[PDB]
RNA sequence: CGCUUCUCGGCCUUUUGGCUAAGAUCAAGUGUAGUAUCUGUUCAUCAGUUUAAUAUCUGA
RNA sequence: GUAUCAAGCUUACAAGUUAUGUAUUUACUGACCU
């Protein structure tokens, strides 16, 4: 996301797998992280949607509730037609809070 | 400021064409892409003609178009890849007549990029996988399956990434229930770019690579990669499995290649050239088409080269291994980009420029007389197998599909003294070129003529029975002459026939089976075979006014109005009703219509009155002689018509200035009258029959036919003069037609072309028609014709003499001098057999003065071999008298790649006397090509290229007066308005130049900020300047309000001028606009900018009146961007902001797709806009009625 | 006045405003005020703080489409081969973002590069006319 | 002309009063990523490294 | 504590100097986070 710069996206080819969002991150965009104007469904690869990784949120990796969306600001900038925006790594956020 | 886009005649040049069973039936249909337009065509086999059923705007460029058949399926599906990263699969539904978007899938970013796929496409013929491919680095594979709702399913895109690798053409290999293979030409270039020695880029030859899709393992692997000692361009699928030797054919320069892996060797066949044709200094020869065909016994390929020579490629193998390949010369056609050979003997060739053609296969196989050779026979010294071209033997000309592409230059002019203006369009490339005059009417063709004297008022049409076609009699009456002519041969006045009554006749009709009802002063006739007349019609005195005709029921009136019926009995003779209204008169006209079912009265009465009123009444025996619904009209109707045109009863009154269009319905009458205009004599609205349905001809100062072409209400005029009357016609001389004369003659008319709008009439040409000008006195045209790689006919005769010389010189002791003289005296038509090509660097050009009425070679001035014309303008100088002058810019040794010119010339011509010939005056030299001539203040301005020069006449040569050198790279066009000079750069933009009167200086004072690659221009106002580019944009630049002209002349502002102009609109079309002109297309309308594109499309930009219309159409297009998305997946706002962003322009072509959807979306958009869909459709068509055709 | 202000927080918030505005008025004919504000956004490229550089990078990729890629490319020019590396790599990555955002729109927007002694740098295809 | 006294003005503490038990009591926050700014602080001639140009090292 | 709007009660009467490095705070940003 844009909030934590150490997070990297997956950026592989997108299939027909519809992305999901958890109850904590419902309505959030993936790139710009906004709440308004949904336009495009989120398509992720088959490696990030397989086995125990199905029905899973994109950002936090929790259980998905609603469908994931792109904003119109990401649509007219065409940040939806790039690689699959699945956040893989988790660093310096929600990790050291587990140890504290 | 605020403009509105509307197309009139859409795109006609075909880039891709496919054939298949798209409707789901046994017959086959064509799907073509016009680049921007997607069309479906049906080759009707019984008549041979072509009827377009659906044409849609995908709002993008169609870079890949290919159909596939599903495994175990009947209907063929369409795969479209475009500039966007949305691959779409389409299915044609014949019920709702729309391309159903089956699946739209994302595979990458948009735009015509190098990285993202869309450029080339391949599919497995069984219908299991499809590969979309770019030029470089990625090829994506979709797996096609079907699930239990008989529904298509598509999995994830498989990857075939290969960095630093070009892709030349991709094709699918037909395998029988095997892992599908895709063949493509690849080339590695990293050793070509890392090595500066240059020779590493010469031995980097092509590699054919096979990609095998393991459906069991779900990946793409490089299976085979075999090199090529030649360079190929595209490939051809060979059908296999249980059909034959499954493989790919490789077309290459002077060669055709078979490869198939494992054990079959590389079978090579050199391509046959012509005997001694004068186009081969060192050139090669490639293909342009494949045209595979499987006739269920064997399979062949109707390949096409770049000259139009069709080659019959047929594989014959004894074993499963290939033995040898062979081909032969089939036919000659104009050069086509794609073919679609069809079942039951049809071949549709889609030319890259000019008209398209449909031929019928008359003699397939053709293995009887032609001396054909093969590949594996030991032939040496090149190809060694030649052929002589021949006229048509295997194909016959059936359909000539009209196409205005390429529109290279266009003018709106009134040279033919018509009320409406005409379009003068340059078209074609090379020998197939034509100047085409375009009108607004329809193709009315004459078949016969007669010499009926006096002053006839009307002509009525009647048959023997309802089922026949001969239409036994045709009657013509004015006051007292009967004159009921025979319809067939030997048209002449008649004696007392079986249907004739008396002389003063006034109407005829067929009421019964063979019973004719005819009306005259002693009115009632009822004649079938016995003259059973009952001519009472006596309420004392009045007997002659106001007949009206239906086929089952009768209304006639007297001085009065609502009066007697005089029906017939179903098994007997006539009867009458005694219920009369007696109607204090006020009568002008009556006209009705009837429905084909009905054992009742089953019609609707329409009467018009002298006062500002009409009256429509249903006269059923319940509610009889009681008025139903009322009226309103301004002045007087003087005409009526009732019509049913659909597959709602369309009430049409018409008045002496305009016509209306109601929507009358049978229990209740909701009219909803559409309005339109037409000396302005009183109109006549008459019912005729075309195509199987009926239509209305409303006639005025000119005629106007209103027909329903799939519920679109086309009200298009006719091309002739005023004809004062209309009536139907049917015979064996012409099946359907309209006899329509009340003025001193008689003709037989026919309406052949009905679906289109414009009237193409073509005048043939020799070379490419670059541009032309208009002579205002004694209207003629002066055109320049210029082709690169072409000879002039004197050099052609010298080259043919040289050919004859070496044919009689090379070993003539053993002799055939008949061959040389036979090549000399036989001049082939270059428009059919293809024009000869003059190597590299030759520039053929002529100048043609033409009468645009008849279209004859009124004057022709030839040039030499390396001399090309690029600019021409007529003018009248100030130092001399009234005599005209023609300035022609000619270039010599221009050679294009790389550009290094060797100086040019400017020719001056006198144009004596009235413009019928053209005499040479003088020839001045110049250092660079003068591609721009402009008359200004009695002199000429010429853009040499970085140099703008003002010239004056001299008796020896032209003399300059000024010179400017601060202008940029190269001049592309100069247009003047008075006190200002608009200079078009070939690269950046417009430049404003001021010419001084006291001095002679050319001082620049204003420029623009955007590079545009400007091609053509037009002047709208004193400040606003419009322009277009090579890419497809339309821009309008408007100056700031101050912009002081008085600038007397070192720092600039940003490397140029200082008064930077602003842009009020940028717009994208997708096609190169080559002629912009501000004019008014109809008398009584208003001004609108007419742009004519490159691929045959013609559009207009329309100004808005007030801000509420701009706001309403902006909301219409904003709602249709969300409710009705385009077909290729390209976003409409992103396509109209393709290069430059859109600014204050509403695409009305998206707005006119409101009438093509279901009424659910129409109801949603109309209730969001607080209107009704008829009101929205009327507000939409007000702009096309007022400002357009 | 926000982009004229001395603090960088005002300028990064104003770059966010101009970004969301450019994503708001896209296709409406309001390119003059955006070209006015980008003349103040563009000297703020030189900042090295991550938040302000991602804010102005979002502003540049938002103004890439509204006023056109032509004005963005003209702003990138005479800054590609600049000898200071600190401006050089940042202008090259801005050119990379414009290249990946809209490649084909830049095709009509390229300037002319004349020929050297050996190679051919002229696009001869767009140079000739009919 | 100088000196003492008085009156008027230009003005440099004015805080809401004083007293009872100073009248009696009160005032919690993190953890992550990054940036700006104060205090403290200190700044002999060739050759190449490096740098837009500058500013560390080896040399006599 | 106030400025208007009746009944309660009251006489029913008199009457023509930029800058570096670091020890080190103060603030600021990312809709950062159970
Ligand atoms: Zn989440
Ligand atoms: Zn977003
Ligand atoms: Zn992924
Ligand atoms: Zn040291």
């Amino acid at each position: 996301a844009k909030h934590h710069p150490d997070l990297i996206f997956c950026r592989k080819q997108a299939g027909v797998a519809i992305g999901r969002l958890c109850e904590k991150c419902d309505g959030k965009c993936v790139i710009c992280d906004s709440y308004v104007r949904p336009c495009t469904l989120v398509r992720i690869c088959d490696e990030c949607n397989y086995g125990s990784y199905q029905g899973r949120c994109v950002i936090c990796g929790g259980p998905g509730v609603s469908d994931a969306y792109y904003c119109k600001e990401c649509t007219i900038q065409e940040k939806d037609r790039d690689g699959c925006p699945k956040i893989v790594n988790l660093g310096s956020s929600k990790t050291d809070l587990f140890y504290e | 400021m605020f403009l509105y886009n509307l197309t009139l005649q859409r795109a006609t040049g075909i880039s891709f064409a496919i054939h298949g069973n798209f409707s789901g039936t046994k017959q086959q249909e064509i799907v073509v892409s016009r680049g921007k337009i997607l069309e479906l065509l049906r080759p009707d086999p019984n008549t041979g003609k072509v009827h377009t059923l659906l044409t849609v705007e995908v709002f993008g460029v169609i870079r890949s178009l290919m159909a596939f058949r599903l495994t175990g399926g009947t209907k063929d599906y369409i795969v479209v890849g475009s500039d966007s990263g949305r691959i779409v699969i389409l299915e044609y539904q014949p019920s709702k007549n729309m391309f159903e978007k089956i699946h739209q899938e994302t595979f990458g970013k948009s735009g015509c990029r190098r990285i993202v796929p869309g450029q080339f496409l391949a599919v497995d013929p069984k219908g299991r996988a499809v590969m979309i491919s770019a030029i470089e680095k990625q090829k994506l594979v979709y797996i096609l399956n079907r699930d239990a709702a008989a529904r298509l399913t598509i999995s994830s895109p498989l990857e075939a990434h290969k960095a630093n690798t070009l892709v030349y053409h991709v094709v699918g290999v037909d395998v029988g229930f095997e892992n599908p293979m895709f063949a493509c030409l690849e080339m590695d270039y990293e050793e070509a770019d890392n090595d500066p020695t240059g020779e590493a880029a010469a031995n980097t030859q092509q590699t054919l690579t096979f990609y095998e899709l393991d459906l069991g393992l779900n990946h793409v692997v490089r299976k085979y990669s075999e090199p090529l000692e030649e360079h190929g361009n595209f490939l051809i699928t060979v059908p296999g499995g249980s059909d034959g030797p499954s493989g790919v054919l490789i077309c290459s320069e002077n060669y055709i290649t078979y490869k198939n892996f494992g054990d079959q060797p590389d079978i090579r066949c050199p391509i046959p050239r012509r005997r001694n044709d004068l186009d081969d200094p060192e050139r090669g020869m490639i293909f342009v088409c494949s045209a595979t065909h499987k006739t269920k016994s064997m399979f062949f390929f109707l390949a096409q080269t770049e000259q139009g020579d069709i080659f019959k490629i047929t594989l014959e193998t004894d074993e499963d291994m290939v033995t040898e390949i062979r081909l032969k010369y089939f036919d000659t056609v104009p050069v086509a980009a794609a073919m679609c050979v069809l079942k039951t003997g049809f071949l549709f060739v889609a030319s890259e420029f000019g008209n398209h053609y449909l031929y019928q296969i008359a003699h397939l196989g053709d293995d009887d007389e032609e001396p054909e050779f093969s590949s594996a026979m030991p032939l040496e010294e090149g190809d060694t197998f030649f052929f002589q071209p021949r006229p048509l033997k295997n194909l016959v000309l059936v359909d000539e599909l009209d196409s205005l592409s390429p529109i290279l230059f266009c003018q709106i002019a009134d040279l033919a003294n018509e009320d409406t203006p005409q379009l003068y369009v340059a078209c074609g490339r090379g020998p197939r070129s034509s100047l085409r005059v375009l009108r607004h009417g329809l193709e009315v063709s004459e078949m016969a003529v007669s010499e009926l004297p006096g002053n006839p008022n009307a002509v009525w049409t009647v048959r023997r029975h309802i089922e026949d076609e001969f239409d036994a009699y045709i009657i013509v009456s004015f006051v007292n002459a009967t004159l009921v002519l025979s319809i067939g041969e030997t048209v002449e006045e008649v004696t007392d026939s079986g249907f004739l009554g008396t002389t003063p006749t006034l109407s005829c009709s067929l009421l019964g089976d063979d019973a004719l009802v005819q009306v005259y002063p002693d009115g009632i006739r009822h004649i079938r075979a016995d003259k059973r007349v009952n001519e009472w019609k006596t309420p004392g005195k009045k007997t002659i006014v106001k007949c009206a005709v239906n086929q089952r029921q009768v209304v006639i009136a007297l001085t009065g109005g609502e009066l007697v019926y005089f029906e017939m009995d179903p098994s007997g003779q006539l009867n009458e009703y005694t219920e009369r209204k007696e109607m204090s008169a006020d009568v002008v006209c009556m006209s009705l219509a009837n429905v084909p079912p009905g054992e009742q009265r089953s019609r609707f009465l329409a009467v018009g009155l002298v006062d500002n009123t009409v009256r429509i009444i249903s006269l059923d025996p319940s509610d009889c002689l009681q008025p139903l619904s009322m009226q309103a009209l301004p002045a007087q109707p003087e005409s009526l018509c009732i019509v049913e045109m659909g597959g709602f009863l369309y009430l049409n009154i018409g008045l002496q200035n305009g016509v209306l269009l109601r929507t009358v319905l049978d229990p209740v009458t909701g009219d909803l009258s559409d309005t339109r205009t037409r000396g302005s004599r009183p109109v006549k609205l008459f019912r005729v029959r075309m195509q199987g349905q009926e239509a209305v001809l409303a006639m005025s100062s000119r005629s106007w036919l209103s027909y329903s072409y799939q519920s679109r209400f086309h009200l298009t005029p006719l091309s002739y003069e005023t004809l004062e009357f209309a009536s139907g016609f049917a015979s064996e001389q012409c099946p359907e037609g309209i006899v329509a004369i009340s003025t001193n003659t008689l003709r037989i008319l026919a309406l052949e072309k009905l679906g289109a709008v414009f009237n193409q009439v073509a005048f043939p040409l020799q070379y490419t028609p670059r541009k032309f000008v208009i002579h205002p006195e004694s209207n003629n045209l002066i055109i320049i014709e210029t082709d690169h790689n072409a000879y002039t006919e004197a050099t052609k005769a010298q080259r043919k003499q040289q050919m004859a010389e070496e044919m009689v010189e090379a070993a003539g002791e053993d002799l055939a001098a008949e061959m040389a003289a036979a090549f000399l005296n036989e001049n082939l038509p270059e428009s059919i057999f293809g024009a000869p090509k003059a190597g590299n660097g030759q520039w053929a050009s002529v100048i043609r003065v033409m009468n645009p009425i008849q279209g004859n070679t009124l004057d022709l001035v030839q040039l030499e071999q390396n001399e090309a014309a690029f600019s021409v303008a007529v003018c009248r100088f100030s130092n001399t008298g009234e005599d005209w002058y023609v300035l022609v810019g000619v270039a010599k040794d221009l050679i294009l790649n790389p550009r290094s010119v060797a100086g040019g010339f400017v020719y001056t011509y006198k144009l004596v006397n009235n413009g019928e010939k053209l005499e040479f005056l003088h020839k001045t030299p110049v250092e660079e090509v003068p591609a721009a001539i402009a008359p200004f203040q009695g002199r000429v301005l010429i853009g040499v290229g970085k140099l703008l020069r003002v010239y004056d006449l001299g008796k020896k040569k032209l003399l300059r007066k000024c010179e400017n050198k601060h202008i940029a790279n190269y001049i592309s066009g100069i247009q003047t308005i008075g006190h200002r000079v608009i200079v078009s750069d070939v690269q950046e933009s417009f430049i404003w130049v001021r010419y001084k009167r006291n001095e002679n200086q050319l001082i620049i004072f204003a420029d623009d900020t955007y590079p545009r690659w400007v091609t053509t221009a037009s002047l709208l106002d004193y400040d606003t300047v419009a322009g277009a580019d090579k890419f497809g944009n339309i821009c309008v630049v408007r100056l700031p309000p101050n912009t002081n002209d008085e600038v007397d002349e070192d720092r600039g502002l940003l490397n140029g001028a200082s008064q930077k102009a602003e842009v009020i609109m940028n717009y994208h079309v997708g096609e190169t606009v080559l002629s912009l002109q501000k004019t008014t297309l109809i008398p009584g309308g208003s001004e609108s900018l007419v742009y004519t594109t490159l691929s045959g499309g013609i559009g207009i930009l329309v100004p808005f009146t007030s801000h509420e219309d701009h706001d309403f159409f902006q909301h219409v297009e904003m709602h249709l961007r969300s409710e009705h998305p385009p077909l290729c997946g390209r976003d409409h706002l992103s396509f109209r902001s393709y290069y430059f962003p859109v600014k204050n322009v509403i695409d009305g072509d998206l707005c006119e797709q409101f009438n093509s959807m279901e009424p659910n979306k129409q109801k949603n958009v109309s209730e969001e806009l607080d209107r009704t869909p008829p009101e929205v459709s009327k507000k939409l068509e007000d702009i096309r009625t007022r400002y357009a055709f | 006045d926000a982009l004229m202000d001395r603090d960088l927080v005002h300028r990064q918030t104003a770059s966010a405003v101009v970004q969301h505005m450019s994503l708001g008025v896209y296709g409406f004919g309001c390119e003059d005020s955006l070209n006015h504000l980008l003349n103040y956004v563009w000297p703020n490229v030189f900042e090295t703080s991550p938040h302000v550089i991602q804010a102005v990078m979002g502003a540049l990729e938002g103004l890439r489409v509204a006023i056109g890629p032509c004005r963005m490319l003209q702003y990138c020019l005479q800054g590609l081969f600049h000898p200071a590396r600190k401006v050089r790599d940042v202008y090259w990555k801005i050119y990379n973002s414009i290249y990946i955002g809209s490649q084909d729109a830049l095709i009509a927007h390229y300037p002319r590069i004349y020929n050297d002694d050996k190679n051919t740098y002229i696009r001869y295809e767009l140079d000739y006319i009919l």
